[PDB]
């Protein structure tokens, strides 16, 4: 089983700064042929229903705002928020959807500073 | 205008059995196909089982298959999850999330329901 | 009036044993793949009508064993079917067609739903088998085919954009290749349905024909036929429903009206899917002989003209195969190493054995045939619409032998007639 | 010209009877398991074909009731077979094949909506049971039998790699242990099918065989087959796809471009799964003694070189039993305490009854017989094109007796003769 | 038309129905073959409302 | 046949196949569905013979 | 209706009943046709308690 | 060599050991084979019904 | 009763035989009916541990 590891803790962005998050796999997840990485990046806030983010590691879904961004290849993906605004304090995770069991990250918690 | 809603949670001795459901309102519901994910609480998200859009084909994980079953209801359009040998390490709270593609789907979700808790204890 | 072949022929003792050997066929079964250049790979089919044109020597110039047993100069010489076997190869199977974009809205088995509204583009990749066929015709003039068409609309009022058009029932030639109905009618796809995503790939842009047997059977002479025989059979398996806008709303009164969400009447067109149940070996017709007794009409199984028709459709064996080719190898099985192509494969034996037939070329005689086909009399001494039209031609010149006892349908034909 | 048996080969009263016994067969139905000598546990399964050779002793050489009738120097003696039955025992039953790591998609029978295109490696455990036949059939020489395999491309521009490889219809004579058709095709799968994984491990990388009856038949001795008999049934349960790319895309004007979720066509390449209906005991062609009178061909049951082969196949009987074998114990059933495996095992009963048959031997009738066939006459006084064959050798030298009251088969024998 | 619940293989009591809970609906009928002649037109029973 | 009348009642529903036509008011890009119009009809044929 | 478990092809380890598990079911019955004709009442047998 | 090698979680191959459930058909009153007398007209071996 | 996965409709590489996958498992059997007569008590075979 496909275990995704997220490598930076629980991190504090400060107001109007970028802040960085690295998704690990035990497993390539590249399909080489069409180029296409199967990983998920979902948004949950406490006590609601987690919101979907970015989807194939790079393609964003409609009403998301354009600041958020996701990048990586291989074993490697990074998503990154370009602007931080007071909203987006949450709780992210990835998932890839490349073999079954569909196995979900340990979860990073993005908090203000 | 797509929504779901989740009932069936409640306290249930170890060894017993529960029954949840899933209603989905705005939504064609014979097209997508959908899953449930547990998250126990104050840790992480976990899969649990997933079906077909016509509900021909079932998935279970491996701590979850033989005790858990996943059923579909598209002329009610409803979701159910049917619990048996519950175990204490099954409190938790459960979503009824929904796919994106249909005839099997590929498995990232757009919708998810509210969430129901289901507790195991004395 | 018409008179029967029987009153003004007559029959010799001479039978000849003609035999096409092996005929074979392959190709994509549901179109036919042309590059820049040309029509590389055909389309064969086990739903497609089979036309043979069997053509035979002219018995006037052809050296009979004796030449003095007859008049050379009042009479004249016909060759006159006495019996037939179609002989067909590979084993039995069913075919598989679908699309991979059809119209199918809903399931309404047990399924019925008053959820959200039908958007732009429902349309899913669906499989199925057809309806279980077989058939054998033989006569002197090809076969004619009935199926619904649009019709001429005249003088009126102009349609608007949308009306449903006039329906025609239109009668035709069967040619080889033309399809069959497959349980969903026999219409002009082409032309009564735009969409194109009803049917499935191998019917959807071209005509489905059924055999006219009424017509056939009504006619005077009787050169359209002397035998035919049929078997079919079909179930509905799945129920579904179609999506777009509805022509015809359902009336007021046959309904009570919803709310909510049920204000909005789902759509009312209902279609199945076919299916045949069970193929055996104890319902098939060919890899038989059949002795050609007594004809229906009037036509006693005399070929005017050296020309046979021979219509043939057999779905039992239509298994389409799957080819696969390696473009490359990788480490651990790849998806794209390796190309994928389907194909379908016929092989035919058809064998014959004729009969000669003497005509005496009297007063009313002469103008009796006249009057039934000018084309015999001034054959015994030009343009044709088969020259227009495909068949499949099976030439049997220099296949005519008389040493019967040689041949496998001639010991069955020996046993038979005891003599 | 060639002439029929009845006139040069004279029919005796001698009859006798012979049986072959008990014959068993234990092996494994998919594989042959082999350690590094060679192969211990041979492959035995039920759609395969059963070939014997049965030998049977020189008429001249053997003892006779009395010599007075026949003229040793002006005669020969040849074994003519007049009838037979072929026993089974073990019960009725269904066998189930399957393959770990099959190439299925999506099961296209009845879905909703579209879901995205495979990975790589989208292959999954899939079991079934087969089309259901049963034949046999018997003559002097081995049967021919047909199949579909790669063509040689002459002299031309290269071919890139991934194309389609052409076909040919290949003629073969079957051997002892060669697979039979089972609704996926009468084709050479190891050679057209490079990905090893589209069919099942019985004929994943062997080669099904269909009888090729045709040909057969157009023999001009016809030794090949003296009689034969043939049921076939099958139906199809489940429809579905394939995972790779496409050769042939379909043509632009066949259908209308869709958009956002479905735009990308899904494949096209659709494939079923036959099955056998159900097995009955009324439907049976064994346990039943056949009666030779009147032979297809020329040749009336009259058996040259001491020999005669014997084609059986019998997919009624196929049920593959399990055995399990405790390798520990333990305190609460760990399920890595035993260990499992399959086996099938084969039955047979072969009952004979011959007629003794002479031959004069004139000036004419030798050379007739010179040039039909020139190992007959040179050994009634070599390497044989069976020297790198294989069969089932059944010895039936010492097994000749004309007791034929004692024996099961000769008491039925003398009702149907009477005398 | 008027069908609530699906009987033949049934699992739990989901609970009662609302008001409208009327579903789309198809299927194939009873198979018939049928020829009379007469010289009078047939007659025909049907049952109807007392 | 008194009267010179005759009554041939048939009922036959094994040659029931309804027909689906598909006319276009529009011509869109991508297939958008609201340019078809969808109709059902049924034809009988007869041939009575005595 | 008193019924538990589906055993035909479910599989899923046996979960031990609470109180009440009956369900709404229905279903048709054996197809039977029977005549007799005699002078007195026929007989018919069961099983009872003894 | 009768197989081309799986990667990932297909590396280890899954079982290849297929079974199957059986099931008779239909139960008729008219194949039954008992309730009707048989008559020994001439036995298949040499002892004759003794 | 052993029985791991339903190969029919299945196949999902997810999983791995663990240790007492058992399950409840009901069915009907092959069909039979057979009467046989003789002085001495008939013969059977079967296949036995060598």
């Amino acid at each position: 089983d496909i275990v995704m590891t997220q490598s930076p803790d629980s991190l504090a962005v400060s107001l109007g700064e970028r802040a960085t998050i690295n998704c690990k796999s035990s497993q390539s997840i590249l399909y080489s042929s069409s180029n296409k990485n199967y990983l998920a990046w979902y948004q949950q806030k406490p006590g609601q229903p987690p919101k979907l983010l970015i989807y194939w590691a790079s393609t964003r879904e409609s009403g998301v705002p354009d600041r958020f961004s996701g990048s990586g290849s291989g074993t490697d993906f990074t998503l990154t928020i370009s602007s931080l605004l007071p909203e987006d304090v949450a709780v992210y995770y990835c998932q890839q959807y490349h073999s079954t069991p569909w196995t979900f990250g340990q979860g990073t918690k993005v908090e203000i500073k | 205008e797509v929504q779901l809603l989740e009932s069936g949670g409640g306290l249930v001795q170890p060894g017993g059995s529960l029954r949840l459901s899933c209603a989905a309102s705005g939504l064609t519901f014979s097209s997508y196909a959908m899953s449930w994910v547990r998250q126990a609480p104050g840790k992480g998200l976990e899969w649990v089982s997933s079906i077909s859009a016509s509900g021909g084909s079932t998935y279970y994980a491996d701590s979850v298959r033989g005790r858990f079953t996943i059923s579909r209801d598209n002329s009610r359009t409803t979701l159910y999850l049917q619990m048996n040998i519950l175990r204490a390490e099954d409190t938790a709270v459960y979503y009824c999330a929904k796919d994106r593609m249909g005839v099997r789907g590929s498995g990232w979700f757009d919708y998810w329901g509210q969430g129901t808790l289901v507790t195991v204890s004395s | 009036a018409v008179v029967a072949t029987d009153a003004y022929v007559k029959r010799t003792n001479i039978f000849y044993h003609a035999s096409s050997s092996r005929l074979l066929a392959v190709g994509h079964p549901y179109y036919s793949i042309k590059k820049v250049n040309k029509t590389v790979v055909p389309k064969v089919s086990g739903y497609q009508y089979r036309v043979f044109k069997v053509v035979l020597p002219d018995p006037n110039k052809f050296a009979l064993p004796d030449s003095s047993l007859f008049d050379p100069t009042t009479q004249r010489l016909v060759w006159a079917c006495t019996g037939l076997e179609v002989g067909r190869g590979q084993p039995l199977g069913v075919g598989v067609s679908g699309h991979p974009l059809l119209n199918k809205y809903d399931d309404v088995e047990n399924s019925g739903g008053y959820g959200g509204n039908p958007g732009q583009d429902n349309r899913v990749n669906v499989g199925m088998d057809y309806k279980q066929t077989q058939l054998c015709m033989v006569g002197c003039a090809p076969p004619l085919g009935e199926h619904w068409g649009k019709g001429t609309q005249c003088s009126n009022t102009s349609v608007q954009n949308g009306d449903c058009p006039p329906l025609e029932l239109i009668t035709s030639v069967i040619q080889d290749g033309d399809m069959v109905d497959t349980g969903f009618g026999a219409m002009n796809f082409a032309d009564l349905q735009t969409n194109k995503s009803d049917v499935p790939l191998d019917i959807c842009g071209t005509v489905c024909k059924y055999p006219d047997y009424l017509q056939m059977a009504a006619d005077p002479y009787g050169d359209r036929l002397f035998f035919y025989l049929r078997k079919e059979q079909m179930f509905a398996r799945h129920f579904f429903n179609r999506a777009g806008t509805v022509g015809e709303p359902v009336p007021d009164d046959l309904l009570v009206k919803g709310g909510n969400n049920r204000s909005s009447v789902a759509s009312s067109i209902y279609v199945h899917t076919p299916s045949g149940s069970l193929v055996s070996s104890e319902a098939q017709l060919f890899n038989k002989p059949y002795w050609l007794q007594k004809a229906q009409g009037h036509n006693n199984g005399i070929c005017w003209g050296n020309h046979l028709f021979v219509t043939v459709v057999d779905t039992t064996r239509s298994t389409n195969m799957t080819l696969c080719a390696s473009v490359s190898k990788s480490a651990t099985y790849t998806n794209s190493d390796y190309k994928e192509y389907m194909r379908h494969v016929e092989e035919f034996d058809l064998q014959f054995i004729f009969q000669l037939c003497s005509i005496t070329l009297s007063a009313e005689v002469m103008a009796y045939i006249h009057t039934m086909n000018p084309s015999v009399l001034e054959d015994w001494n030009k343009q044709d619409p088969y020259k227009d039209m495909s068949f499949w031609e099976v030439n049997l010149k220099e296949k005519f032998s008389s040493e019967l006892d040689q041949f496998p349908l001639g010991r069955k034909f020996l046993l038979q007639s005891g003599y």
